[PDB]
RNA sequence: AAAGAGGAGAGGUA
């Protein structure tokens, strides 16, 4: 739930690194923080 | 209210890490809101404003510690 | 079998509804008191013979109608319904009251696109 | 107190 620092990632940003960015989370964190993850991701590409 | 659905969620996710299988939580849980249901229904009003299930989440989470 | 479970329905204002078990059952009825009229008064065993044949031929089509020889055809060009065919396909028993049903305190309706929603939230008219 | 019973055709929408 904690103690993992994301990475910069510095680089275009298609649907696979969205993929994979979802799966270290729920990897690292758990369950719980996913939904807010993708929650705070739709509302910024939204925008 | 102070206790938003975010934290529920949370001390669900907490529940379900904790144990060994879900559906044996998932029936203690049951058993503890029927409890506290009747003891409600038949003796004073008590916080009636939070449902019985959220309630025996809150005090399982909170035996957690 | 029971009677409610083979009803005759009081619409069509002055007629009645029709049911396909209760022509077979007449039908076998009607077969029975005729062979046994003609038992009783000594007829020449010519003639009950076709009778008894007869006989064999409705209790045949109300078990299992078409299994054998001709099916019995209703007003219009439509075969009747027996009882094995209550029980046999898609539409039987089975497959249609058992493994599926009909509840209560169900809704359904049109869907649209609800944003600034959290992923645990649904809105409901 | 009461209130719909089934069946058969034809045409549509995800
Ligand atoms: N015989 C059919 C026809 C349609 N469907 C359902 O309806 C959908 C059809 O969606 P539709 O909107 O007609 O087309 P799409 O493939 O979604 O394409 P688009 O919306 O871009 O036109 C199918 O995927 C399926 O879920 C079905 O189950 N059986």
């Amino acid at each position: 739930e904690a103690k993992s620092a994301p990475i910069f990632r510095n680089r275009v940003i298609d649907k696979k690194q969205l993929k994979k960015l979802i799966g270290w989370t729920f990897a690292h964190y758990g369950t719980a923080k996913t939904a807010v993850v993708a929650d705070d991701l739709k509302a910024l590409g939204f925008r | 209210f102070d206790l938003d659905s975010q934290d529920l969620l949370f001390k669900a996710e907490s529940l379900i890490v904790n144990s060994t299988n879900r559906y044996h939580v998932t029936l203690q849980i049951a058993r503890r809101a029927k409890q506290a249901r009747y003891e409600e229904m038949e003796n004073l009003s008590e916080e009636t404003g939070i449902k019985p299930v959220l309630r025996a989440i809150l005090e399982m989470s909170d035996e957690l510690n | 079998i029971p009677p409610d479970l083979r009803p005759m329905v009081q619409l069509d204002g002055g007629r009645f509804a029709t049911s396909d078990l209760n022509d077979l059952y007449r039908r076998v009825i009607n077969r029975n008191n005729r062979l046994a009229r003609l038992q009783e008064i000594l007829a020449p065993e010519i003639i009950v013979r076709n009778e008894k044949r007869m006989l064999q031929e409705a209790v045949d089509a109300l078990i299992d109608n078409g299994r054998r020889g001709r099916t019995v055809v209703g007003a219009n060009n439509r075969p009747l319904k027996s009882l094995s065919d209550i029980i046999e396909g898609k539409q039987g028993r089975f497959r249609q009251n058992l493994l599926g049903k009909r509840v209560d305190y169900s809704g359904r309706s049109v869907i649209v696109v609800g944003p600034n929603l959290k992923i645990h939230q649904c809105g409901l008219p």
